[PDB]
């Protein structure tokens, strides 16, 4: 759910230096909290030991 | 004789380095 | 004709080229676009401030050449071969297109006395970052170590294209197809066998097998000085170091035993005859520590020193292997330089190459082609040399990797 | 993939919003205990998600992960005995199969593992190190013994303290010896604050 | 096959020409010390070839080799389960596909 997509913001010029931010709101959000799984302590080196 | 080297400070080129030009690619990797 | 053919070159014909304007050329990366500190700020609240990372590099151009040289009586009898300048221009053509396409890969540019910048430009073996360094510690090629050098690739952001391996690699990799082969019960009258592997599927690309004829091991000891212009030989001394990172212990079986060490003196014309033998006897204990060696510059020779070719024997074996290389640190009579041996390459291994082949990766730089320059006639002699400048850049080195200590025997 | 609302002090509302790895319930979740990844493994996942009147479509995980589970592939390749002028090798599995659909394999380049510790501040505007000390807990479910060679050993812990505006210097490490009966105890940690810190510090990050 | 020029007294010059036995090169030599035949030494001899800038083409044996040759080729036979009335065995190799090329 986005707010405003990425926009960009001038900032007020306090010197001789140029400014600007860039900006996103939004958040995610998951109607099913159990239609989802995850795996955890996955062992993989692919630069694996040579012995 | 004069010969170019292979010197990259600026400062510190003498005899036909000093003739030399800079030489730098267009193009940002 | 009883040598090799235009059609052996294979790495120089691949290669993209590009021109150069001068002996110095620079070029700009970008490294990163900001550095992690957060991201999440907060209603109606100023957000930090990032900056990113560039930086500026340089090559050096280098020169190459060869000289030739017809009497002026040779020319005025009947040949049966034809014309001997044509005959003559061809031959030194082919030897410099072989001197290139090896120097485009065991090139080093910090041979000199005191290690200061040499005559030869840096190749493949030197330009590679160190991290992306696959050691097999003498140990066949298998199917594995081509997914693991396709991850190293991938995981700096690049794509494996090509693969570059001897010939003896290639027999030895493609005979571990044979125990897959199967046979259907009503056979026919002749088959065809022998398994042949061209490309590879890995999990991040698509990769192509590109056997090298100039591609070799280790090279091993040869008692005849390859130049006449090579510097005197000098003097060898070996024992037991005091270092604590050697890695003579990585081989199967430990690393126990009796080794040979040689040294031989080397400038930018050839290479002189072997030193003293001396052999070294490692406990087990003493396989962490490497082994020094003391050299010796000749008193009285022709020609100075720039750098030194170290060679080392199997473990318990007769023949020797070049295994280090490095420059001395002064070229006056009698000098020393010491060394200390810590068992980086295994003798009598190989060495493969794997990276994205591309013009944004890797190019070579011409100051000019080939060609043809004549001579002052000093006699009734006709004289002329061929000439080339350049240097390879390589611009991510990280997009590439190579595999090292790589154990073969196909031609035994 | 790796967001958390809920670092602020007391376990308040933060500044992030959560993900994946804290959306989804906590009893959806399969513990390898340090193993490979099987084929039967993709099955359990797929009923995991079929009990509750789902239906599994994609599967995200890294590269390292996916190469490993490619390798698995090799001995089961076979040649047809009239052979051709040149052959391609290699096998890649896109895709895999289940008793309740098909599911493709997504590699992500920004799925990584477990960050290693950094010996450096991320900001200036990170808060100051504190101080650590670590001894055997006093617990009855603790879940060392599940590795293959058991849960006796050494382990050193570290921490760094933390806000919104990036990551301290480590602190002391110590280090803790378990043995074969302490495996079902948990160790129990001890972290005190900055004495003079200039910046306020919000979260904990434990490192072992 | 087996000619030779120097069988004169004295090891001088005789009557017959060198054969292809005696005009091969002593380095392209491998020596098998009384064993069979097998697979790999037809890469091996296709190295040898190669490393001197040359590509092999033909392989010249007895017909016992030749039959030696496919001892190593029977414990891969397949046969499919619909089997029919009466099936051929053995197999025959009359070409190879080796790292430089392929060899009749």
């Amino acid at each position: 759910k986005q707010l405003t997509p990425m926009m960009k913001m001038d900032l007020a010029t306090l010197g001789p230096v140029i400014r600007w931010m860039i900006l996103m709101y939004g958040v995610p959000v998951m109607y099913a909290p159990k239609k989802f799984m995850k795996y955890t302590n996955i062992k993989a080196d692919v630069p694996g030991y040579i012995g | 004789a004069l010969e170019a080297g292979h010197t990259v400070n600026p400062l510190d080129l003498e005899g036909g380095g000093a003739f030399r030009v800079e030489s730098l690619e267009r193009s940002l990797h | 004709n009883l040598s090799f053919t235009d059609q052996h070159i294979k790495f120089w014909k691949k290669i993209p080229k590009q021109k150069a304007y001068s002996t110095v050329e620079q070029y700009g990366q970008l490294l990163d676009y900001g550095r992690s500190q957060g991201a999440f700020v907060g209603e109606g609240v100023l957000p930090d401030t990032n900056d990113s990372t560039y930086a500026r590099k340089a090559a050096f151009v280098k020169f190459l050449g060869t000289t030739r040289e017809v009497t002026h009586p040779m020319t005025l009898v009947n040949s049966a071969f034809g014309n001997v300048i044509a005959r003559q221009n061809k031959d030194g053509i082919l030897w410099m297109l072989k001197q290139i396409e090896q120097a485009l890969f065991w090139g080093d540019s910090k041979l000199a006395p005191g290690g200061q910048e040499g005559l030869q430009f840096d190749g493949i073996n030197k330009m590679i970052d160190p991290e992306n360094t696959i050691d097999l510690k003498g140990n066949y090629l298998e199917e594995k170590h081509i997914n693991w050098g396709s991850q190293l690739i991938l995981q700096n952001y690049g794509t494996p294209t090509d693969l570059m391996l001897p010939f003896e690699v290639m027999g030895q990799f493609s005979q571990e197809f044979f125990p897959k082969e199967r046979v259907i019960m009503p056979t026919n009258d002749g088959y065809q066998a022998g398994v042949v592997v061209n490309k590879f599927m890995t999990h991040g690309g698509e990769v192509d097998f590109t056997p090298n004829l100039f591609l070799n091991k280790t090279t091993p000891l040869n008692m005849n000085a390859s130049s006449q212009k090579a510097p005197a030989p000098g003097t060898l001394a070996a024992e037991i170091g005091t270092a604590n990172d050697a890695e003579f212990g990585k081989q199967t079986g430990g690393g126990a035993g009796v080794y040979k060490y040689a040294v031989t003196f080397n400038n930018s014309h050839g290479e002189s005859v072997p030193s003293n033998i001396v052999d070294v006897t490692i406990a087990n204990e003493d396989v962490a520590k490497g082994v020094k060696l003391t050299i010796t510059n000749p008193v009285s020779t022709a020609f100075p020193v720039e750098y030194i070719k170290v060679y080392r024997s199997e473990k318990d074996g007769q023949r020797l292997y070049e295994v280090a290389k490095f420059a001395v640190t002064t070229d006056n009579s009698g000098g020393v330089t010491e060394h200390t041996d810590k068992c980086e390459i295994l003798a009598n291994t190989y060495t493969a190459f794997m990276g994205e082949m591309s013009e944004e990766v890797i190019a070579f730089k011409q100051l000019t082609p080939m060609m043809k320059m004549d001579l002052a006639t000093l006699g009734p002699v006709i004289r002329w040399m061929i000439l080339m400048y350049g240097v390879p850049v390589m611009y991510a080195p990280k997009k590439f990797m190579k595999y090292t200590n790589i154990k073969a025997d196909v031609p035994g």
